[PDB]
């Protein structure tokens, strides 16, 4: 039990550290916002 | 000023609110543009 | 995993004609292009919710 608990805690710490260090980890979620913003900008640009 | 009015500025027709500008045009500039070729600012031909 | 988009609404008359009243009058002549686009956008917003 103690070993499993320690492993779980260490894994959660590694997860938070990886999330903090890796700025591109959430790229899949930034992608939708990027598409929406770019589509809106392109629609605006079409007026010119 | 500070009222929605139909303006005919130097041949430019439109509707909007005229307010004092806080952006410093260079002396040679006399007409501003926003994104999508939208007129954002203009200088008075009679008072500059 | 993404779960929703940005709920976007478009005022087509302002986009197409802006402040031009004559253009807006002429735009009425095209039919229900406004209504279908607005309905699709509203459906997408309720979709995200
Ligand atoms: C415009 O003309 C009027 C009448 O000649 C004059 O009083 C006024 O000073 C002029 N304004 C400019 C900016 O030249």
């Amino acid at each position: 039990q103690k070993l499993i608990a320690n492993q779980f805690n260490s894994a959660i710490g590694k997860i938070q550290d990886s999330l903090s260090s890796t700025a591109s980890a959430l790229g899949k979620l930034q992608d939708v916002v990027n598409h929406n913003a770019q589509a809106l900008n392109t629609l605006v640009k079409q007026l010119s | 000023k500070n009222k929605c009015v139909n303006f005919n500025f130097n041949g430019l027709k439109g509707t909007g609110v005229l307010t004092e500008s806080n952006k410093k045009f260079l002396p040679f500039q006399q007409f501003g543009r926003d994104i999508a070729d939208t007129t954002d600012a203009v200088r008075d031909p009679q008072t500059l | 995993l993404p779960v929703s988009m940005t709920k976007t609404s478009v005022d087509c008359t302002m986009y197409i004609c802006g402040d031009s009243t004559e253009c807006s009058n002429l735009l009425l002549q095209y039919g229900s292009f406004c209504t279908q686009l607005k309905r699709a956008l509203t459906g997408i917003a309720v979709e995200q919710d």
